[PDB]
């Protein structure tokens, strides 16, 4: 189909503030390595240079709107389960229970853009849930990602 | 309701509110 809507571009440009909290246009190593730090990890100045300067053409030392949508649009892989699997169940998971519930779920789900009606939202988390017990468990959101049928 | 389920994790990957790829390196 290749939709895409402003809803791509608002999710990206969102976030994109969020790094710029000095909304200055366009993100600084600087600003970059303080949200970074602010993230649990510090990963040395090295990497975070030479990637910045890898990604960014003139490499002026800033990522440029364009740079940034490109930048994340573009790579979107994952090279790494337990990061995609547990950041995702992380996010539905908000309140960290061990399970999905339907609330949990309904926002992740209507916050991307999407208007469900109560027997999707039924069947949205009922069919996931193999215990019907209106929940998803991690262990059945990792079969479900699986083997999926 | 098995394309919606994935489809919220491909978007929010997309999304990446956290940064996977930046978070990651
Ligand atoms: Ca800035
Ligand atoms: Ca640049
Ligand atoms: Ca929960
Ligand atoms: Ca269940």
């Amino acid at each position: 189909a290749d939709i895409l809507s402003e809803e791509q571009i608002v999710d990206f440009k969102e976030a994109f503030g969020l790094f710029d909290k000095d909304g200055d246009g366009c993100i600084t190593v600087e600003e970059l390595a303080t949200v970074i730090r602010s993230l649990d990890q510090n990963p040395t100045e090295e990497e975070l240079q030479d990637m910045i300067s890898e990604v960014d053409a003139d490499g002026n030392g800033t990522i440029e709107f364009d740079e940034f949508l490109s930048l994340m649009a573009k790579k979107v892989k994952d090279t790494d389960a337990e990061e995609e699997l547990k950041e995702a169940f992380k996010v539905f998971d908000k309140d960290q229970n061990g399970y999905i519930s339907a609330s949990e779920l309904r926002h992740v789900m209507i916050n991307l853009g999407e208007k469900l009606t109560d027997e999707e939202v039924e069947q949205m988390i009922k069919e996931a849930d193999l215990d019907g017990d209106g929940q998803v468990n991690y262990e059945e959101f990792v079969k479900m990602m699986m083997t999926v049928r | 309701a098995r394309q919606r389920w994935r489809s919220s994790v491909s978007i929010v990957k997309n999304r990446a509110r956290r940064f996977r790829m930046i978070s990651n390196l």
